[PDB]
């Protein structure tokens, strides 16, 4: 066994290098030439708030076992992740680093690192995916606290102590650093915003949300306080090992990638723990735009399968809002969920409604009797109030997926509404502009219905359809229904 | 397919 600085980086990385004239992005979907130029312990900027930099971090903390799974990772990036852990962590707080080689083409990527102090390598003899690989690493762990990292990360100064402190005080906290960005093209290390929380839309795809102006204001007193998050990104977190086991690890029937971050976030919150982001902890990650590896069965179907398994166990009736956003998911078989259901029963977990109301209230939820909801799209344009109020015209604007003036519902009363304003047919002569007015159930001018496979909107009791052809010369209008592209409209959720 | 902070 060899101390990390004695490891022969040049030999290890040499001989998987990008050959002359080859594409430096093909194998990893990041620039391997730039990754390979970097020293295994390259210096990176300290991106922490000033207040963190002054704190002196407590000493008697439990050690952690670090689990890193990988499938065909670039040698330079894998080695660098391991050395940043060793170099930036107090040595007594690292019990071990467990590398789970998830059936990489070349077993030597992992096995050669087994020489390094504190490194243990486990090789899957077939492809298992990240969920089963993480569970195998956790099972092998000897410490009281687990730490998970992706195989292309770089820990910053005093990254670990702030995370361990939270969980030593209360083992039901599952905590995450702020994830800095390692640029996929040039490998520069870039400090991320600390004003973000994890979230998702009804398609159940992870996204970053800014804190509200009010949340921000209430932290002005302690700007590096923990941030409660509805959802963790998934790959970088710290969790009490007995807690991880008691809550049921991960769903072992999830495959490859996707959905497990959603499942564990829902499970932790609903079953009595919490999820935090800790601003004094900073770890960089190579964010990329494409997966470099295969998905047996196709990536769209695997992602959907995994997500169904989460939605069917945790979301109660709200799962229907996911199926309304992604109707093609209803056709994807998802297997047996009985042991997950029994887990939920055994833990006495709160219902999903409680999660929505108490953990993620800012997620906009449709009324239970809405016919359709979300944005109303025509190509890459969306129905938009333009900031107008009652008596104002309505228009289209490029879809931006940020809600506000592009948020609509088709109600049980057949009205197309935003807040308490409704699209109103003020004049039935073809070519007339429509107007926003206060919604009244008894106003027949405000009644609309979806036609032609939920692809158009017709004013009830007429042959008039909602039409955008006059959008830049006045606003949306009503025109006789016909084969015009300017009459095509689709809600993002159809119930 | 994960998006950056
Ligand atoms: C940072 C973060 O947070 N993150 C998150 C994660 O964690 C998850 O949670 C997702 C969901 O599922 S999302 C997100 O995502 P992303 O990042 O894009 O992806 P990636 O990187 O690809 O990764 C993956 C891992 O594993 C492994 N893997 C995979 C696959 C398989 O099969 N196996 C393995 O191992 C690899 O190697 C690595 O290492
Ligand atoms: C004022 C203007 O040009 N209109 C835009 C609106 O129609 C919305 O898309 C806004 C986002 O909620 S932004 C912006 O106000
Ligand atoms: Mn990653």
């Amino acid at each position: 066994k060899v101390r990390w600085p004695d490891f022969n980086q040049e030999a290890y990385v040499g001989g998987t290098m990008v050959r002359s004239g080859q594409d430096p992005y093909a194998r990893n979907k990041f620039n391997q030439v730039e990754s390979d130029k970097l020293r295994m312990d390259r210096a990176i900027p300290d991106t922490r708030h000033d207040q963190c930099q002054r704190k002196q971090w407590r000493v008697d903390l439990p050690a952690t076992s670090v689990v890193i799974t990988f499938h065909n990772e670039a040698r330079s990036a894998l080695l660098r992740t391991v050395v940043s852990v060793l170099k930036k962590s107090p040595p007594h707080l690292i019990k071990e680093i467990i590398l789970v080689d998830d059936y990489s083409n070349d077993p030597e990527d992992g096995a050669l690192l087994g020489k390094i102090e504190k490194v243990r390598v486990l090789r899957n003899d077939r492809r298992e995916g990240l969920m089963r690989s993480r569970v195998r690493g956790a099972d092998a762990a000897q410490a009281k606290v687990l730490t998970f990292l992706d195989s292309h990360c770089e820990c910053n100064e005093h990254w670990l102590e702030p995370l361990l402190e939270r969980v030593a005080e209360d083992r039901t906290r599952v905590v995450s650093p702020i994830i800095d960005v390692i640029n996929m093209d040039n490998f520069q290390y870039v400090g991320a915003s600390a004003d973000l929380k994890g979230g998702f839309d009804w398609n159940l795809v992870f996204k970053w949300d800014y804190m509200t102006p009010e949340q921000r204001r209430s932290r002005q007193g302690n700007p590096v306080a923990p941030i409660k998050t509805p959802m963790i990104a998934g790959g970088l977190f710290v969790m009490d090992k007995f807690y991880f086991e008691e809550l049921g690890k991960y769903d072992m029937m999830m495959d490859v990638w996707g959905g497990e971050n959603l499942e564990i976030s829902f499970r932790v919150w609903q079953c009595g723990g919490s999820l935090e982001i800790i601003p004094c902890s900073r770890v960089g990650h190579v964010f990329r735009k494409q997966h470099p590896y295969t998905f047996p069965g196709g990536s769209g179907t695997v992602f959907a399968r995994n997500t169904r398994r989460a939605a069917e166990v945790w979301m109660d009736e709200y799962k229907n809002f996911y199926y309304a956003a992604v109707p093609s998911a209803r056709n994807v078989p998802y297997g047996n969920i009985q042991s997950r259901l029994e887990l939920r029963k055994k833990l006495s977990c709160k219902p999903f409604k409680w999660y929505l109301e108490n953990v993620y209230p800012e997620l906009r939820v449709p009324d239970h009797q809405d016919i359709a909801f979300g944005a109303l799209q025509q190509g890459t344009n969306c129905l938009d109030t333009l900031g107008h109020f009652a008596d104002g015209v309505v228009g289209v604007y490029e879809c931006h997926n940020a809600g506000g003036n592009q948020e609509w519902a088709l109600t049980k009363e057949k009205s197309v509404k935003h807040m308490d304003l409704c699209l109103t047919v003020v004049d039935r002569a073809p070519g007339s502009l429509i107007k926003l007015q206060g919604c009244r159930e008894d106003d027949s001018r405000q009644k609309w219905e979806q036609i032609e496979g939920n692809s158009k909107l017709r004013h009830v009791g007429s042959n008039l359809c909602l039409d955008s052809r006059t959008a830049k010369s006045g606003g949306l209008s009503v025109e006789v229904c016909g084969p015009a592209l300017s009459q095509q409209w689709k809600f993002t959720l159809n119930l | 397919s994960t998006c950056p902070a």
